[PDB]
């Protein structure tokens, strides 16, 4: 609340709540919200506006990996990435899954990026129109490299899903960063499901002289 | 290909000439800098220096 901040927009959500960790990009991130919101705001979104901006509440100098999708999902986002509350998402099962088989962990209820230490989930464009995947990259485009390359100066990893929407990844960002683009979960021929990413990001964690992700944590019971 | 079951064991490779670093032959060495410059390649950015 005291390591909480707000900014005003002049569109809605109008209040920027974030954590002091993202102070640096908070000015250009309200001129630039400022200048599309009201293209952004003309469709019904996912997730709703009040909820577009939820993980700059999240500190960045304890994250060590960035676990990052294109978009929210296409309905029922909630403003973090990847969640399913009640565990309904295709990706989230399928990463689910990967973790399990991993972990050897069976019997779950849920599981969510948002409370594995040293992990931060993103979504590279903030909304999309309901049921669209990729209709506001055009609006979010400067936002969402602005607020990725500042991500991208506090964590040892960037670990993106979707080979064909992360292509471009590197002319993105500005400095570089360990970056591994791998599979989306709902990839032809249960080509997530042999995908080693989560295993891959501990070992370059470990060559980084950082502390490899506890990936179990994200189990709910 | 970044995310295969190949990449990982290449990266558990270099980890572990990381972890010795006490090269004596060649091979280990060239071995080691040479993963290291895949996984740059690959990565754009490792954790680790050639030797």
């Amino acid at each position: 609340q005291d390591p909480m901040n707000s900014v005003t927009v002049s569109h809605a959500p109008y209040t920027i709540t974030y954590h002091d960790d993202w102070e640096p990009v908070m000015s250009q991130l309200v001129e630039f919200y400022n200048e599309v919101a009201s293209w952004l705001l003309r469709d019904e979104t996912s997730p709703i506006p009040d909820k577009f901006f939820i993980q700059l509440k999240q500190p960045l100098r304890n994250k060590r990996v960035c676990v990052c999708g294109i978009d929210p999902y296409p309905k029922d986002g909630t403003g973090v990435p990847f969640e399913s509350p009640n565990f309904t998402k295709k990706s989230i099962k399928e990463i689910a899954s990967s973790i399990s088989r991993l972990t050897g962990v069976i019997d779950y209820k849920g599981y969510n990026l948002n409370i594995i230490d040293g992990v931060i989930p993103w979504n590279y464009y903030l909304s999309c129109k309901l049921g669209e995947t990729k209709s506001h990259a055009i609006y979010w485009d400067k936002i969402s490299k602005l607020l990725l390359q500042h991500i991208t100066k506090h964590v040892s990893v960037l670990y993106c899903l979707g080979k064909t929407d992360f292509s471009n990844i590197r002319a993105k960002l500005e400095s570089p960063v360990t970056t591994i683009v791998g599979y989306h979960p709902a990839a032809r021929d249960r080509q997530f499901e042999k995908d080693r990413s989560f295993e891959i990001i501990n070992v370059l964690l470990e060559l980084d002289n950082k502390v490899p992700i506890n990936w179990a944590q994200g189990f709910i019971y | 290909a970044m995310a295969s079951s190949a990449d990982l064991t290449n990266l558990k490779e270099l980890l572990s000439l990381y972890k010795s670093l006490r090269f004596s032959d060649s091979a280990a060495i060239e071995k080691y800098n040479s993963l290291v410059e895949w996984g740059t390649s690959t990565y754009w950015k490792i954790g680790v220096q050639k030797v």
